C-alpha cells in the first residue's frame, strides 16, 4: 500500500500543478457561445415546417 | 469470388423453349433481388426481368411478358428463366445482375458473364446522340446523357446509373444516382448534371478505358438504357 | 506510512483552498440577466416499433438520418429514422448487452455488456452481410460505455475501475486508464478527441488525455453514483447526471463547479445527460419515465418530454441539432423536434 | 409517390420484421433461471448433475430451461441486477452443514433477505434449495444447533433440525400474497432435483397464466 | 319493468365504453384476449343501445346480431382461456396469430349477418328450435371449458403439494340464469304450444341484463384492468 500512497501523492501534486482562471471569466465565455450560437439551434428557435426533416 | 456462372444457352428452333440458369456463389444470395440483362449481338443493352428478394415482387418487359418466367431457389443458390414460344427477336446474350436496396445501397454493383442463345430464321427514353468519340491517352473526355422525363424525385435522388463495358467483357457499374463512385473505381471518374440534363467526366484517361458507356434510369420500371457511346483510340 | 496520508490530505486542502480562492462570482449572478428561454414544447414525430424487451443504448449517426439501437432482446437495430425503415438487424452471440456505439465514419459498430467483450461490427462488405470484425476481451467487469475514436481506435469504460484505449487492427490494449475507486459508468468525448471524462460510482469525474495516458484533473462534489457524462459543445465544460436526483455543470479552466440543476419534488436518479447544439438547453432523462429540459444558464427547468411507460434509459441529440432521440426500458425509442 | 428504390427498402424492412417476430415467438417460450448462492455453496454440484456471466442450457420433457450463474460477476450488485427482471423464478442454493463452520448461515441469511425483498423481484419466485444433507445430519449429532440460534429449543434430530431451519429461511420474506417459495433438500441426486425444479416452473407457468385471462 | 329496462341500459353502455376506453387507451398492457373481450362489449355495446332505449324488421334483426355476435364471444374468450391454461405454449401461439385472430373476429360478424338474413325472425315453426339448440350447444361448451381449466388447476396444485376460483363459478351461475329462461321459452313456442304474455318479456329483459353485465363479470379480477380504472380514476 506504500506504492499507492506514493503514487497518490505524486497524482494530487500534478493535479496540484494545473493553474486556474476566475469563474467569472469562464462564465463569461460561456454566456459568449451561446449567445454567438444561439442562432443555430433548431431546438431554441423552432424553424418552419417547411425545412422540417420530420414532419406529420 | 462473387461469381456468378450462366449456363442453358444455344440454338434452338423458333417456337421452342429453353431454359437458363444462374449458379450464385461468394455472397448472400438469399438478400439480393436478381435481374436479368439482355444485350443483342450487335445493339444496346435491355431489360428483361426482376425478382425481388423473398420473391415477393415480379416484374417483365412488355416484350417479354406472357412468354418468360422468371423464379429462384434460394436453398440451392440458383436463379432460372423459362423462356418459351421463342422469335428470331430473342437472340441475343443474356446477364445475370443482382442489386440490394436499402438506404445507401448500391444497386447493380456485379454482372455475370452471359450465356448465349440463337434462334434460327410512356416509357421513358434516354437519349445518347455522340454515338462515337476520338480519344488520345492523357486527354479528357466528356459523356452526356439526357432523359425524355425528369429523373429527379420529390425526397432529392437523382436515379441515374453510368455502366462501362470494355470489349468481349460484361458491364462494370460506375457512378449510381449521378454522383456517387462505386467501389473499386477509380477517382478520376466524376459524375454530374441536373434533371434530364447529365454529363460523365473522365479526368487522365489512359488504355483499360476503351468501350461503350452506356446510362440508365432507375426511377420506375421498366428500366431503360441508352443508345451507347463508343470510345476508340 | 501515516505521514504520506497526511502529506496528502494536506495537499487536498492545499488544491481545495486553491480552487475556492478563485471562486469570485457565480454563474447565476453573471446570467441573472439575460432574456429566459420559455417554454419549450416536443412533440413526438415518429415512434419506432421494433424491439422486444428493455432497450439500454442508442447512438445517433454522423449523418443525422441513421441511428443504432441496442436492447436485451439479442439484437441490434440500424434505423433509417426518417422512414422508420430498418436498414440492418444483427444478431447478438451474448444477448446481455449495455453499451452501443457508432462510427464516426459509418463503416463501424461496437457492442458490449455483462460478457466484458467489445464486439465490432462491419456493415460495409462484399458480401452483403455484416461480420464480426474483431473480439476485444480484457476487461474484469462489465463494459458501461464504449466510444469510437476513428475507424481504427476505440476506448472503453468497464466496471473494474479501469479505462482502456485499444487498437482494433491488432486488438491490444494501447493504454490503460486506472485512477477510479469504484465502477466506471460512463464516459465522453471532447470534440477535437484529444481528452476525455468519465463517471464513476465513486462520486468522483476525471479528465484523462489520451496522448499520455494520466488523469489531468479530479472533480468531486457529487454525493451518490455518477450514471451519465456529457461535453459542453465548447469542449471547456460537462455535465454530469447522479443517483441523488442532480444534475451538475463543471468547468475545466476554472477547476470547479457551477451549476446544480435539482428541483424539491425529483427524487429519483437520473440515467441519461445531452446537450443542444448551442449548449442552451440541457435535456436529462431520469426515473420518474419522462425527460426534462433545463436552462443550462440558468437552472430553470423549461419543458417535460413525457411520452413514455417506463424508465428512460438512453438520449441522444443529433450532431444539427434538428431532433432528439430517446429510448425507454419499453421497446419504444421515440424522436421529438 | 415513392420511388421503386424505396418500395424494395420497404419490402426489406417488412421481411426484416417478420424475422424478429419469428425470433421472438421462439424466445419467448424458453424458461429463463437466475442461480445465486452465497459461496461454495453447492452452486458446482447442481449444475453438474444437469469471463462474465456463465449460461447453462438443458431441455426436460420438451422444455427447455435457461440457467444463468453470475457467481463470476465481481461487481457492485445493483447496478446490473435489473437486467435479470422478468425471469420464470430464482434458484437459491444454501449450504444446510454450514452452521458450525465459522454464523456461515448468516451470510446466507442476509443475501436471501436482501434478494427476496428486492424491488425488481417482487412477483419472482424463489426455489429453495437446501444442499449437503449426508454432512449436516453427520454434525448435528456432534455439534449442536445452538451455536448460530440459541432460542431453538429442541431434541438434536435431523429431521426437526431441517424443519426449524426451512422455517427460519421461510418467513424471511415480507410480500406474502405476491410470490411463492418452494424448499428443497437436494441431496438425493436421484434425478428428483430436475423433476422438482420442473414442477415448480410448470406451477409458476400456471399461476402466471391464470393472470393474463384474469382469473385469479 | 319498463323503469328497470333504463336504468339496466344506462349501466351497460356506462360498462362497455368504459371498457373499450380502457382498451384504447392502455393499449401495450393488453393482449389477445382483450380482443376477444371487446368483441363482446362492442357487440354488448350495440344491444345494450339499441334494444331498451327503444322501449328487415325495424331493430329486431340488429337486436339478433348484437345477441348472437356476444354469444359466439363468451364461446370464443372461453375457448381462448381454455386453450392458453391446457394446451402446450407452442400449438397456442401457432394457432393464434394475428391474422387468425382477425379471421376468427370476421367469421364470427359474417355468420351473425347470415342467420340474421337467411331465416325468419321468430323465438311447429323451424326457426324457433334452431336458437334453442345452438344455446343449449353454447352451454355445454362453456360449461366444459370451464370446468376444465379448474380441473387442470386443482391437478397442479396437488402435484406441487389463493386461486379462489370464484370468477368462473359467478360466470357460469350468471350465464345459466340468464340464458336457460330463453330455451325454455323459445323450445314451447316452436312447437305450437301455448305461452302465457308476460313470460317471453322476461326472458329478453334477462338475456338483455346478461348484455349489460358482460363486462363486469368479465374483468372483476383483473388486476391490470384495476390499475387502468385508478389511473384514469
Amino acid at each position: 500500500s506504500i506504492a499507492q500512497a506514493r503514487k497518490l501523492v505524486e497524482q494530487l501534486k500534478m493535479e496540484a500543478n494545473i493553474d486556474r482562471i476566475k469563474v467569472s471569466k469562464a462564465a463569461a465565455d460561456l454566456m459568449a457561445y451561446c449567445e454567438a450560437h444561439a442562432k443555430e439551434d433548431p431546438l431554441l428557435t423552432p424553424v418552419p415546417a417547411s425545412e422540417n426533416p420530420f414532419r406529420e | 469470388d462473387v461469381q456468378l456462372v450462366e449456363s442453358g444457352g444455344g440454338l434452338v428452333q423458333p417456337g421452342g423453349s429453353r431454359k437458363l440458369s444462374c449458379s450464385a456463389s461468394g455472397f448472400a444470395f438469399s438478400s439480393f433481388g436478381m435481374h436479368w440483362v439482355r444485350q443483342a449481338p450487335e445493339k444496346g443493352l435491355e431489360w428483361v426481368a426482376y425478382i425481388s428478394s423473398g420473391s415477393g415482387t415480379i416484374y417483365y418487359a412488355d416484350t417479354v411478358k406472357g412468354r418468360f418466367t422468371i423464379s429462384r431457389d434460394d436453398p440451392k443458390n440458383t436463379l432460372f428463366l423459362q423462356m418459351t414460344s421463342l422469335r428470331s427477336e430473342d437472340t441475343a446474350m443474356y446477364y445475370c445482375v443482382r442489386s440490394i436496396y436499402y438506404y445507401g445501397s448500391s444497386p447493380f454493383d456485379f454482372w455475370g458473364q452471359g450465356t448465349t442463345l440463337t434462334v434460327s430464321s410512356s416509357d421513358i427514353v434516354m437519349t445518347q446522340a455522340t454515338s462515337s468519340v476520338p480519344v488520345t491517352p492523357g486527354e479528357s473526355v466528356s459523356i452526356s446523357c439526357r432523359s425524355s422525363k425528369s429523373l429527379l424525385h420529390s425526397n432529392g435522388n437523382t436515379y441515374l446509373y453510368w455502366f462501362l463495358q470494355r470489349p468481349g467483357q460484361s458491364p462494370q457499374l460506375l457512378i449510381y444516382r449521378m454522383s456517387n463512385l462505386a467501389s473499386g473505381v477509380p477517382d478520376r471518374f466524376s459524375g454530374s448534371g441536373s434533371g434530364t440534363a447529365f454529363t460523365l467526366t473522365i479526368s487522365r484517361l489512359e488504355a483499360e478505358d476503351v468501350g461503350v458507356y452506356y446510362c440508365m434510369q432507375h426511377l420506375e420500371y421498366p428500366l431503360t438504357f441508352g443508345a451507347g457511346t463508343k470510345l476508340e483510340l | 506510512l501515516d505521514q504520506l496520508r497526511q502529506e496528502a490530505e494536506q495537499l487536498k486542502n492545499q488544491i481545495r483552498d486553491a480552487r475556492k480562492a478563485c471562486a469570485d462570482a457565480t454563474l447565476s449572478q453573471i446570467t441573472n440577466n439575460i432574456d429566459p428561454v420559455g417554454r419549450i414544447q416536443m412533440r413526438t414525430r415518429r415512434t419506432l416499433r421494433g424491439h422486444l424487451a428493455k432497450i439500454y443504448a442508442m447512438h445517433w449517426g454522423t449523418d443525422s438520418r441513421l441511428l443504432v439501437s441496442a436492447s436485451q432482446d439479442g439484437k441490434l437495430i440500424i434505423w433509417d429514422s426518417y422512414t422508420t425503415n430498418k436498414v440492418h438487424a444483427i444478431p447478438l452471440r451474448s444477448s446481455w448487452v449495455m453499451t452501443c456505439a457508432y462510427a464516426p465514419s459509418g463503416n463501424y459498430v461496437a457492442c458490449g455488456g455483462l460478457d466484458n467483450i467489445c464486439s465490432i461490427y462491419n456493415l460495409k462488405t462484399r458480401e452483403g452481410n455484416v461480420r464480426v470484425s474483431r473480439e476485444l476481451a480484457g476487461h474484469t467487469g462489465y463494459l458501461s460505455c464504449c466510444r469510437f475514436l476513428d475507424d481504427n481506435q476505440i476506448v472503453t469504460s468497464s466496471g473494474d475501475t479501469t479505462c482502456a484505449l485499444w487498437d482494433i487492427e491488432t486488438g491490444q490494449q494501447t493504454t490503460t486508464f486506472t485512477g477510479h475507486t469504484g465502477d466506471v459508468m460512463s464516459l465522453s468525448l471532447a470534440p477535437d478527441t484529444r481528452l476525455f471524462v468519465s463517471g464513476a460510482c465513486d462520486a468522483s469525474a476525471k479528465l484523462w488525455d489520451v496522448r499520455e495516458g494520466m488523469c489531468r484533473q479530479t472533480f468531486t462534489g457529487h454525493e451518490s453514483d455518477i450514471n451519465a457524462i456529457c461535453f459542453f459543445p465548447n469542449g471547456n465544460a460537462f455535465a454530469t447526471g447522479s443517483d441523488d436526483a442532480t444534475c451538475r455543470l463543471f468547468d475545466l479552466r476554472a477547476d470547479q463547479e457551477l451549476m446544480t440543476y435539482s428541483h424539491d419534488n425529483i427524487i429519483c436518479g437520473i440515467t441519461s445527460v445531452s446537450f443542444s447544439k448551442s449548449g442552451r438547453l440541457l435535456l436529462a432523462g431520469y426515473d420518474d419515465f419522462n425527460c426534462n429540459v433545463w436552462d443550462a444558464l440558468k437552472a430553470d427547468r423549461a419543458g417535460v418530454l413525457a411520452g413514455h411507460d417506463n424508465r428512460v434509459s438512453c438520449l441522444g441529440v443529433t450532431d444539427d441539432g434538428m431532433a432528439v432521440a430517446t429510448g425507454s426500458w419499453d421497446s419504444f425509442l421515440k424522436i421529438w423536434n | 409517390t415513392l420511388s421503386a428504390e424505396d418500395k424494395a427498402a420497404v419490402e426489406r424492412s417488412k421481411m426484416i420484421d417478420r424475422n424478429l417476430r419469428e425470433d421472438g415467438e421462439k424466445a419467448a417460450r424458453e424458461v429463463k433461471l437466475l442461480l445465486l448462492g452465497a459461496g461454495e455453496s453447492g452452486k458446482s454440484t447442481i449444475v453438474k448433475q444437469m469471463t462474465g456471466i456463465v449460461e447453462t442450457h438443458f431441455t426436460f420433457k420438451d422444455l427447455h430451461f435457461k440457467m444463468f450463474d453470475v457467481g463470476g460477476q465481481r461487481s457492485e450488485r445493483k447496478k446490473w441486477i435489473h437486467c435479470f427482471e422478468g425471469v420464470t423464478a430464482i434458484i437459491f442454493c444454501v449450504a444446510l452443514s454450514d452452521y458450525d463452520l465459522v454464523n456461515r448461515m448468516h451470510e446466507s441469511m442476509k443475501l436471501f433477505d436482501s434478494i427476496c425483498n428486492n424491488k425488481w423481484f417482487t412477483d419472482t419466485s424463489i426455489i429453495l434449495f437446501l444442499n449437503k444433507k449426508d454432512l449436516f445430519e453427520e454434525k448435528i449429532k456432534k455439534s449442536p444447533l445452538t451455536i448460530c440460534y440459541p432460542e431453538y429449543a429442541g431434541s438434536n434430530t435431523y429431521e426437526e433440525a431441517a424443519a426449524y431451519i426451512q422455517c427460519q429461511f421461510e418467513d424471511l420474506n415480507k410480500r406474502k400474497d405476491t410470490k411463492e417459495i418452494y424448499t428443497h433438500f437436494t441431496c438425493a441426486t436421484d434425478t428428483k432435483n430436475v423433476q422438482f425444479v420442473f414442477d415448480a416452473v410448470t406451477d409458476v407457468i400456471i399461476k402466471n397464466n391464470l393472470k393474463d385471462c384474469g382469473l385469479f | 319493468v319498463s323503469l328497470l329496462y333504463s336504468g339496466l341500459a344506462i349501466g351497460g353502455t356506462l360498462a362497455n365504453g368504459m371498457v373499450i376506453y380502457l382498451v384504447s387507451s392502455f393499449r401495450k398492457l393488453q393482449t389477445t384476449s382483450n380482443a376477444f373481450i371487446v368483441n363482446g362489449c362492442a357487440a354488448d355495446l350495440s344491444v345494450c343501445a339499441l334494444w331498451m332505449p327503444q322501449e328487415r324488421l325495424l331493430r329486431g334483426g340488429l337486436l339478433g346480431l348484437g345477441l348472437t355476435v356476444s354469444l359466439l364471444s363468451h364461446c370464443l374468450v372461453a375457448l381462448n382461456r381454455y386453450l392458453l391454461i391446457t394446451r402446450a405454449p407452442a400449438t397456442y401461439q401457432a394457432l393464434y396469430q394475428r391474422r387468425h385472430t382477425a379471421g376468427m373476429l370476421a367469421l364470427s360478424w359474417a355468420l351473425a349477418l347470415g342467420l340474421v338474413l337467411l331465416l325468419p325472425p321468430w323465438a311447429v315453426h323451424y326457426p324457433a328450435l334452431l336458437a334453442a339448440a345452438a344455446l343449449l350447444a353454447q352451454t355445454a361448451l362453456l360449461l366444459h371449458c370451464y370446468l376444465g381449466i379448474v380441473r387442470r388447476v386443482r391437478v397442479s396444485v396437488k402435484r406441487v403439494s389463493r386461486l379462489s376460483g370464484l370468477s368462473v363459478l359467478l360466470l357460469c351461475c350468471v350465464f345459466l340464469l340468464a340464458t336457460q329462461p330463453l330455451v325454455w321459452v323459445s323450445l314451447a313456442s316452436g312447437f305450437s304450444l301455448p305461452v302465457p304474455w308476460g313470460v317471453q318479456a322476461a326472458s329478453w329483459l334477462l338475456c338483455c341484463a346478461l348484455s349489460a353485465l358482460n363486462p363486469l363479470l368479465y374483468t372483476w379480477r383483473n388486476e391490470e384492468f384495476r390499475r387502468s380504472v385508478r389511473s384514469v380514476l
